[PDB]
């Protein structure tokens, strides 16, 4: 290829020491069109994302963004669906390898570290392109309890307590920091309501049980569970009252 | 460096060598119908039909050199009435040498009376068409008249987006700029080698006024002559 | 590098030919009982020893070669050729033939000019020496990899001019003895470069001897008598 | 891209670019002397907080018999000097006789030319000067070119070149009728001539003397007061 | 997006890879193919544009049979369609052998989606120029229809189209209600849609290529009987006329 | 104008959703000599036009023998033709060697398509630039298969590809029903008439420029040379 | 019969390994520290050329090491010698040592070439 | 080298030339042809020079059937005397070592004829500056000192972005790698002190129709060509990207 | 993939790729290290932009075989990859020589990896600069591995934002030898001089090294040093 331009070739650094391909991957994540949130409560970790179904011929059940890598580890995906599914499969493979070799469950920290290493590989080798998707890992840890880690195509994997990703990421993060500074009990219902209302207020729309999908992992039940539309409707009624 | 480049420039430049043995051809004798044949098929058709009756004495040859083709650029005149001229140019003239060739042929003192009839063949792929190139007729042809030609073309003119470059375009541009009546015939043929179908498609031109009285009919003599040049240099083993 | 010109010329080999043309004039003569090499020198060496700039070398004892072009690729090809000579002397235990090493160098150049991952050598190795039976030899490879035996060849700066001058001069009467061959080589070199003197790097090899780098004092005295003969 | 493609005129490219990079890469100097071949360099910037844990900057030691100075890219110079040490120790393991200077410089230039020949890597753009006494011949100094061929330059200077002064100082003593002290004097004179900005000031230049004393190559680097008196000789030269 | 549309591993300033979009639009260049996922099963319909009478009937077939149960309708480049059909055949056979039972449509769908996405990732290899509808019916899994966009998405559809007339076909399909009916009427409906979307002025002629999988064919992807195809074509012609 | 930017490689998609390299490969078949392929209810005749030049220079063997019941004719590049013929011969021989069964023509064509699809997808490659007219007779019956330079292939009743093959295509399309219900001699004569209409008006079907390969119900694929084509030329009307 | 005389030698420092396949006269020789069949050339005495004719079977064509070693070994012995030199760079002097290394073994074990 | 279409040799005294440049793709030429078609600028002469590879074709701006059957050489010039507007039209690629003679010849032509302001529509490479092109607007300008101060203050009021003055060999000489002809032409004009301005745009190779629309809108904003559906595209803008879909491919 | 070298010499001869890598390194959080008499410290700023970021998950310091320790300024995935590579090299050296890897050879190995990654095609130079730590023979070490692969021994140096001001501050502050328990104070003051606000316990990390090795200490431990 011999792509001399910095803007259309990952390897070459920009004159200001920046990687334009990574920025364009972030713009792809934005182009996904959806927004996702994640909050680490004192008792569980939540992930809330909207499920906008084009038209009606498409089966709403098939389209999803909540994925589980390990039975305790959940995930939410933002960006191109193909890239998201590829990263989910790679994370599943990494979890299986860790279970087979080390013998115990893959910690969320180590899973995000591995995914960040893969992203570094992608963003360093000129052959391939950075995957246009952002993945947020949640799970219950025996030592740190609930754990929220967000991995990004750049290779940045710092753990969070409350985080968001998507087109409305900035406003969601602002509102989430505002909520965090209050520092209330952060109970299951509290954290779930915080996340869902953050998404609703940043999108400036009313939420329906079928319009969004919610998944939660709790200390009492380490296994990751995707909340059914009935539970989401109950929580929406809770916000209403 | 510069001297080497200058030596190359000479090697590439067209040199006019008289065939009767720095004055240009038209500067030496004026013409009234200068026929230009570009490509092997064009010169083959010329030799078959037009150069059948008359002396057609050799007057000059514009020898040149380029990375593609060094063949010949022999010029002819009927010699029964030297008013009518002719040119059988098979060697490919490069872009940097086309205007040198124009200067050698005409120079800077044209007569402004010649009906420049240009004979050339292009490939079907060059033809810009709305549909696929495979749907086009194999040997179909097109014409490009100038402002003051005024003589109806025997074939439909080219479409707007389609263009022609290289030496035929060079001569046509020279004629248009200096207001010389002319017409550029394009024989869009799928086979660029010597094939009698291409000259069969070139046939309609001898019927029109352009190159009308030069051919002394005799289709049998011309048709037999066409089979003479059908034998050509052995091709390579690339295609079978 | 791996693409042909419209006329059928590989660009890399032609560029290597140009590099050779910019090189010094390697001139050799196939004399009986004596083979003489000669290469034009750029003098200079005001603070540099002539040992490291010796364009004429010795591949083993029965072969000596000179080159014209870039000196780095020349050094590496010389190293490979001498390594091959030593390996043959070790395994086969026979004196390497001039034909053998010339063909090896030509094959190496062909390999390097064929693959597109590596550029051709930009030199033309002029190889001389004596075979097992003592037959004088004269060869000249090219970046393309075409080795050709010659009676008296000359390749480098103004290769064609010196080659035709030497062809006009080269005769068995001029090849008799060894002083006459030295005169021929020095005459060709002086025709190339008028300054002469230090520019004339002269080397001689006899039938049963090794490569003798003729001393500059010997080179200039031969030049003087050559001048005397002209007058 | 076309890192190993011949130019139309035969001027292989990226190696003139290496040449220019060397040219604007300081001023490394070295002059051969009968007592012992000498080397010199330009200690760019004061570097007050820098600690000289290493043997010296731009003057890397090649085992016990050879030392080298570079005037090119620092990283490439480091890698190539590490390779030089590796090859020298390799030959020492092979035979007790230490690697001759000519063979080692030939090996390094072979690596550089191989990079210049096989595509897939930018040429190593570092020019090196090797000092060292050898069992064969004697004290030797070689000028290396990042594009390949080395040289046997008894006196040479890379970077800012200006070989006229070094030639006028080398041929002054017949180029073979010199002494070590004359070598330091001439090196200081030429360095001062090259150093247009003010003048060489002690820590602005680092030199190393490689002489065989009692059958032992001593590679002694001059600094502190050793360089202070060298520039004092520069003051002596000014008079 | 000039300059950023030459490699599949280059992101445009907007943040999209243009090679994949060009692959989708090249799929658009081909004639439209329609699939329907009714309650009884899945029915396929492809506008097989006849090029010349010389080609024997059945040539350039667009409806492939990956296995007994799983079929496929394709669009875009037919060479890539055949290659993907072979790959899906291999995957389905591998699963049937290793696990012993027929592959669920979801597994084949996401595996082939991952493969095509892998092709879209790298600069050397180019994205597949074909989009296909992996549709199948099982007595347990149910009537499932998955479209595999060259991008690498595996979305379950109740009905969708791919080709030049994709938009109008989708509009007509959504006018149709694809729930709770036998495929016996779905064949007629899909033939009707194909007839409407077909453009006689541009496309000289076409051939109806209908295949279905469902309880009527015992969950097997088989070409519809000639009588049923003729009846569907007659109904479509009658509806189109006036 | 714009297509020039999206036709350098085979892995680039044009803004029009096209790969012009595949189109150029598809024209490479037209660059070759004309060939005609037609079949009847019991036979599959493959008629090829040998280059009408001095056969002394080169014996243009357009029709090649693949198996006892499969044979093909070359239209396009010779290297790709040879590779494809060798590949088909390997597959047929492997089938008959392991399973002891004739390889069906359709399976062989599917394998050819799968093999020829890879170069189109991969970088730095090119599609096989040759068009094959596979005249075979498997259990189902006679089969004329058109293999384009692209991996796409067509099962054709009658076909003709190469230079100026449109006239042959017209003739074949005008007489399909006759081809279906013709015997060996009549079908061969029809193919020869198609080839003649491919030829110019002046040129006629000579023994030097005509080769035919016939595979039938009880006839193995046999290539008839210049001497063996006269029987069909005799009895064929000139008009 | 085929005598598979597998042996190793600490050439220079790296423990480069060796392999032998006698057959009848078509000796096969492999060289390389890592077990890789990178290059391979076959050379045997030819009645038409003074140098035994050799061709680079597989591997990089710009190596001229396996071919040369095969030619020299085919001149030393009779018939074919399938040399498979597989050293990455080894400069060129190291190759001479290996040629010495194999040479010593042939003197020690003429039968186990 | 101006040759009139008829024989009157129309004078271009007090006119403003509109020349394109061989830029990245064909942005300058496309925009020039677009404005020619929109403004219905009649042909007046034929600038026959020895610098471009010859080419011929029918009238790019067919309009009427009679005007459709014409001849278009590599270098032809149209003008609209109503607004004292003249416009050259380049439609050919250059011969090696011939662009500078073109610069000199056209500078002499404009100086002698009287065409005051020469507008050079062009385009530069996408990357352009040190990431400044990605941050700032692609459009720029480059006007010679001889340009009328009225136009200079008009541009200043327009609040445009001036040329980045890309660093070159001495230290900040304006460099336009995409245009190629643009730099030498500007230098020749400055030597001749001929009023002219280069209106370029950081673009990349590919489809450049939107770039042409942007450039013509830039020119309209400056000189109010049309009205500071909109531009009537030429009939030449047809089959500019392909030659039909081969049936066997799909 | 893209085996041909992508870092190409400029006509003038400067390697623009390395210069851009150095610019990216400069555009990073300040990281200052001191080679004190009794130890070497690597105080760097672990700046939490928002309360959402949790410093307890990721760390900017990483000890190598106890004695060695590293920090970085820019990027950070590259830093993680380099840390993994250096740890693997240390393990290999220890298991093959049966002795802990001395500092200088680890610096040489990482610099060689950087040089390979800037030289070989298909890849970009690492956009990070590494500050080694070590207690070899019982002395400090402050090698600064630049992205190109040039490591220089220092006594007081900053590499991130406002590294020039930090260098001047250290030159006007750092003693000829100083001592442990004061190098941390000097580094904290340098960070203050090059900070965008206030430092909490977990807003900066210290890479103090001693006879035991490069120790990360704890947020409470450093918090004690901030009050002093």
């Amino acid at each position: 290829g011999s792509s001399a331009g910095f803007d259309r070739h990952i390897t070459i650094f920009s004159p200001e020491g920046r990687l334009y391909q990574v920025e364009y991957a972030f713009k792809a994540i934005n182009q996904g069109g959806l927004t996702s949130v994640a909050v680490r409560g004192k008792d569980c970790a939540v992930i809330v994302t909207q499920k906008k179904v084009p038209d009606k011929l498409l089966d709403s059940s098939t389209v999803t963004h909540l994925f589980k890598i390990t039975e305790n580890i959940g995930c939410v995906m933002t960006g191109m669906t193909a890239d998201s599914r590829s990263q989910v499969q790679r994370a599943r493979y990494e979890a299986a390898n860790w279970k087979y070799k080390y013998g115990y469950e893959i910690p969320v920290d180590m899973l995000c570290k591995r995914i960040a290493d893969i992203s570094q590989v992608y963003t360093q080798n000129a052959e391939m392109r950075p995957l246009g998707c952002c993945m947020i890992l949640i799970g219950i840890d025996e030592e740190q309890g609930p754990q929220v880690y967000k991995c990004d195509p750049a290779g940045y994997y710092c753990g969070f307590k409350a985080t968001a990703a998507g087109v409305k990421q900035t406003e969601s993060t602002s509102f989430l920091e505002k909520k965090v500074k209050k520092k209330f009990d952060w109970t299951f219902e509290q954290t779930v309501e915080t996340a869902i209302t953050c998404l609703s207020t940043v999108l400036s729309i009313d939420f329906k049980p079928s319009e969004i999908e919610v998944g939660v992992v709790t200390v009492e039940n380490p296994k990751f569970r995707i909340l059914t539309e009935a539970e989401i409707d109950a929580h929406l009624v809770a916000l209403a009252e | 460096d510069r001297e080497v480049r200058l030596q190359l420039a000479r090697k590439r430049e067209v040199r006019l060598l008289r065939r009767q043995t720095e004055v240009s051809l038209l500067e030496k004798y004026p013409c009234s119908k200068f026929i230009i044949a570009i490509g092997n098929n064009a010169v083959a058709f010329l030799s078959s039909f037009v150069m059948n009756s008359g002396v057609w004495e050799e007057v000059g040859c514009a020898k040149l050199w380029n990375e593609w083709c060094r063949a010949f650029c022999v010029f002819y005149h009927l010699k029964s009435n030297p008013s009518v001229f002719l040119c059988q140019c098979s060697c490919y003239v490069a872009e940097d040498q086309q205007y040198q060739w124009l200067e050698k042929v005409f120079g800077s003192c044209p007569r402004k009376n010649m009906q420049i009839t240009i004979l050339t063949c292009r490939h079907v792929t060059d033809y810009k068409t709305s549909e696929s190139t495979g749907s086009l007729p194999s040997p179909f042809l097109r014409a490009l008249k100038t402002q003051n030609f005024k003589d109806s073309a025997c074939c439909p003119l080219l479409e707007q987006p389609n263009i022609v470059h290289d030496l035929p375009a060079a001569v046509l541009s020279y004629c248009q700029v200096w207001k010389i009546p002319a017409i550029l015939y394009l024989c869009y043929t799928d086979v660029m080698k010597l094939d009698l179908i291409t000259v069969e498609a070139f046939k309609p031109i001898l019927s029109t006024r352009s190159l009308k009285g030069l051919v002394k009919n005799i289709p049998q003599s011309t048709e037999i002559l066409k089979k003479l040049m059908t034998t050509n240099e052995i091709q390579s083993n690339i295609y079978t | 590098i791996t693409v042909f010109s419209p006329d059928g010329h590989l660009f890399q080999v032609e560029y290597a030919q140009e590099a050779v043309k910019k090189g010094s004039t390697a001139v050799g003569v196939r004399g009986r009982d004596i083979v003489v090499l000669g290469v034009e020198k750029k003098s200079v060496a005001k603070l540099q020893d002539e040992r490291t700039v010796r364009k004429i070398c010795a591949l083993d004892d029965n072969v000596c070669m000179a080159f014209a072009g870039l000196t780095a690729d020349a050094r590496i090809v010389i190293n490979r050729a001498r390594v091959e000579c030593q390996s043959h002397r070790l395994t086969v235990e026979d004196p390497v033939t001039v034909e053998y090493i010339t063909r090896y160098i030509a094959s190496l150049k062909q390999r390097y000019t064929q693959s597109n991952g590596r550029r051709p050598f930009g030199i033309s190795a002029l190889i001389v020496g004596f075979d097992f039976d003592g037959t004088p030899r004269l060869y000249q490879t090219d970046p393309s990899g075409t080795y050709h035996a010659w009676k008296a060849n000359a390749i480098g700066r103004g290769a064609k001019s010196v080659r035709e001058f030497l062809e006009k001069n080269y005769t068995d009467e001029a090849i008799e003895t060894d002083d006459l061959t030295i005169k021929l080589v020095i005459k060709a070199l002086l025709e190339v470069v008028q300054s002469g003197g230090k520019n004339i790097e002269l080397a001689v090899m006899r039938r049963d001897q090794s490569l003798k780098i003729l001393n500059p004092e010997e080179i200039e005295k031969y030049v003087a008598e050559i001048e005397k003969e002209k007058e | 891209s076309r890192t190993t493609i011949f130019s139309p005129e035969g001027r292989l490219y990226q190696v003139e670019y290496a040449m220019e990079a060397i040219g604007h890469a300081g001023t490394c100097l070295g002059i051969l002397a009968n007592d012992g071949v000498l080397l010199a360099a330009e200690r760019r910037n004061i570097h007050k907080l820098l600690d000289e844990v290493f043997f010296s900057e731009k003057i890397y030691k090649l085992n016990e018999d050879m030392a080298c100075s570079v005037a090119g890219i620092t990283s490439d110079a480091n890698v190539l000097t590490n390779e030089l040490r590796l090859i020298a120790q390799r030959y020492l393991l092979q035979y007790q006789e230490p690697i001759p200077c000519e063979q080692l410089v030939t090996a390094l230039c072979d690596i550089k030319q191989a990079y210049t020949q096989f595509g897939g890597k930018r040429p190593f753009g570092v020019s090196l000067l090797y000092i060292g006494w050898d069992k064969h011949y004697g004290f030797q100094l070689y000028q290396s070119d990042p594009s390949g061929n080395y040289g046997g330059w008894k006196a040479t200077c890379i970077g800012n070149n200006s070989a006229a002064a070094v030639s006028m100082l080398k041929q002054d003593y017949k180029e073979g009728e010199m002494t070590l002290k004359s070598a330091l004097a001439l090196a200081i004179k030429v360095l001062n001539k090259t150093m247009d900005v003010s003048k060489l000031s002690a820590e602005k230049v680092e030199i190393a003397t490689l002489t065989r004393e009692n059958g032992k190559t001593v590679i002694r680097v001059l600094k502190q007061k050793e360089v202070e008196q060298l520039i004092k000789k520069h003051e002596e030269e000014e008079a | 997006g000039t300059g950023y549309d030459l490699s599949a591993s280059t992101f445009s300033p907007d943040g999209r890879v243009f090679q994949v979009e060009y692959a989708m639009k090249a799929v658009e260049n081909s004639s439209t193919a329609i699939g329907i996922r009714c309650k009884d099963g899945v029915v396929f319909g492809v506008e097989k544009l006849v090029l010349s009478k010389l080609y024997e009937e059945g040539s350039n077939k667009r409806l492939f049979n990956v296995d007994r149960h799983v079929g496929m309708a394709v669009a875009g480049l037919l060479a890539d369609a055949r290659s993907l059909a072979d790959i899906a055949r291999e995957e389905a056979s591998n699963f049937r052998s290793n696990f012993g039972y027929n592959i669920p449509l979801k597994h084949l769908a996401d595996r082939v989606a991952m493969y095509v996405h892998a092709y879209t990732l790298y600069s050397a290899v180019r994205p597949f120029g074909c989009s296909f509808m992996l549709g199948s019916y099982s007595v347990n899994d149910g009537a499932q229809l998955y479209m595999i966009d060259p991008s690498g998405v595996s979305y379950g559809y109740w009905g969708c189209a791919i080709g030049k007339a994709r938009q109008a076909a989708k509009t007509e399909i959504e006018k149709l209600q694809m729930k709770e009916m036998t495929c016996r009427d779905i064949v007629k409906e899909v033939a009707k849609i194909i007839y409407i979307v077909h453009d006689e002025v541009k496309d000289k002629a076409f051939e109806l290529e209908l295949s279905w999988v469902g309880e009527l064919t015992n969950g097997r992807h088989e070409i519809v009987p000639k009588d049923i195809r003729e009846e569907a074509e007659k109904y479509a012609k009658e509806s189109l006329k006036e | 104008m714009f297509r020039n930017q999206y036709d350098n490689d085979v892995t680039v998609w044009s803004p029009q959703g096209r790969i012009h390299q595949i189109e150029y490969a598809m024209e490479a078949v037209k660059q070759g000599s004309a060939t005609v392929g037609l079949k009847s209810k019991t036979h599959a005749v493959l008629v090829a036009l040998k280059r009408a030049q001095s056969e002394l220079a080169a014996h243009q063997k357009k029709i090649l023998h693949v198996d006892n019941h499969i044979g093909i004719s070359i239209a396009g590049l010779t290297a790709d033709a040879r590779l494809l013929c060798n590949f088909m011969r390997q597959e047929c021989l492997d089938s008959r060697f392991v399973f002891d069964r004739p390889l069906p023509v359709s399976r062989l064509v599917s394998l050819i398509g799968s093999k020829t699809q890879i170069p189109t997808q991969r970088y730095g490659r090119r599609p096989y630039g040759v068009g094959l007219l596979i005249a075979g007779y498997d259990d189902m019956g006679p089969h004329i298969f058109q293999t384009c330079p692209s991996a796409n292939y067509f099962d054709c009743r009658a076909m003709s590809i190469g230079a100026r093959s449109q006239s042959a295509r017209t003739y074949l399309e005008r007489h399909m029903s006759e081809f279906m219900e013709c015997n060996l001699n009549e079908l061969v004569k029809h193919g020869l008439r198609a080839l003649r209409e491919t030829l110019p008006a002046e040129q006629d079907l000579t023994t030097k420029n005509v080769s035919i390969g016939i595979v039938g119900k009880d006839l193995e694929f046999t290539i008839y040379d210049d001497d063996d084509v006269s029987p069909f030329l005799e009895g064929l009307e000139e008009r | 019969d085929v005598s598979l005389h597998n042996f190793s030698a600490r050439l220079w420092e790296q423990l480069v390994h060796f392999h032998v396949m006698r057959l009848t006269d078509s000796l096969f020789l492999w060289v390389g520290a890592t077990p890789h069949l990178r290059n391979l050339a076959v050379a045997m005495c030819s009645r038409y050329d003074s140098i035994p004719v050799s061709t680079s079977l597989l591997g990089d064509t710009s190596d001229t090491t396996s071919t040369g070693l095969a030619q020299r070994l085919a001149r030393k012995t009779n018939k074919q010698v399938f040399v498979s030199y597989n050293l990455q760079n080894t400069d060129s002097n190291f190759a001479l040592l290996v040629e010495n290394r194999i040479k010593e073994e042939m003197e020690a074990f003429p039968e186990k070439f | 080298m101006f040759v009139p279409c008829g024989e009157s040799a129309p004078d271009l005294a007090g006119f403003t030339l509109l020349m394109p440049a061989v830029s990245v793709g064909n942005v300058g030429q496309l925009a020039m042809d677009l404005i020619i078609s929109t403004l219905n600028m009649s042909k007046i002469g034929y600038f026959y020079t020895d610098c471009l590879v010859p080419m011929v074709g029918n009238n790019p701006y067919a309009t009427t059937e009679g005007n459709s059957t014409e001849l278009s050489i590599n270098a032809e010039v149209y003008s609209l005397p109503s607004r004292k507007l003249v416009a050259l039209q380049l439609r050919s690629i250059f011969i090696k070592y011939k662009s500078k003679p073109f610069c000199e010849k056209l500078l002499s032509w404009v100086k002698s004829s009287g065409c005051a302001r020469v507008i050079v529509l062009s385009s530069s490479h996408s990357y352009q500056r040190n990431d400044l092109q990605l941050r700032s607007t692609p459009f720029r300008y480059l006007l010679t000192p001889s340009m009328q101060k009225s136009v200079q203050n008009k541009i200043k009021s327009l609040n445009w972005e001036e040329m980045e003055k890309s660093r070159c060999i001495p230290e900040f000489c304006i460099r336009i790698p995409g245009g190629g002809i643009t730099k030498t032409l500007y230098d020749e004009s400055c030597s001749k002190e001929i009023q002219m301005a280069v209106l370029l745009k950081f673009v990349s190779e590919g489809d450049n129709i939107p770039d042409a629309l942007g450039l013509v809108e830039y020119l309209n904003e400056w000189l109010q060509i049309l009205k500071p559906s909109r531009w009537k595209i030429p009939s030449s803008w047809r089959l500019l990207f392909g030659s039909g879909l081969p049936p066997a491919l799909f | 993939g893209y085996s041909f070298s992508l870092t190409t010499f400029s006509p003038s001869g400067k390697l623009v790729q390395i210069e851009y890598a150095l610019a990216a390194v400069a555009g990073g959080a300040p990281s200052v290290g001191i080679k004190a008499a009794n130890g070497v410290v690597l105080a760097t700023e672990k700046k939490q932009k928002s309360i959402l970021y949790d410093e307890r998950s990721v760390h900017k310091v990483e000890p190598i075989t106890k004695h060695i320790g590293l920090v970085y300024s820019g990027m950070g995935p590259d830093y993680r990859v380099l840390v993994h590579r250096a740890r693997k090299l240390a393990q290999q050296y220890y298991l093959v020589y049966q002795e802990p890897i001395p500092t200088a050879q680890l610096v040489q190995r990482v610099a060689s990896v950087m040089q390979e990654y800037t030289q070989s095609g298909g890849v970009r130079p690492f956009g990070v600069s590494l500050l080694i730590c070590g207690w070899n023979e019982g002395r400090p070490y402050l090698f600064q591995s630049d992205p190109s692969g040039a490591y220089f021994a220092w006594k007081a140096t900053a590499m991130g934002k406002n590294y020039v001001n930090g260098k001047t501050f250290l030159e006007k502050r750092y003693n000829e030898d100083l001592e442990l328990e004061d190098a941390i104070h000097t580094a904290i003051l340098t960070l203050k001089e090059s900070f965008e606000g206030q430092m909490t316990e977990d807003n900066i990390e210290v890479g103090i090294c001693n006879e035991a090795g490069f120790r990360r200490l704890t947020p409470t431990e450093v918090k004690d040093y901030l009050a002093a």
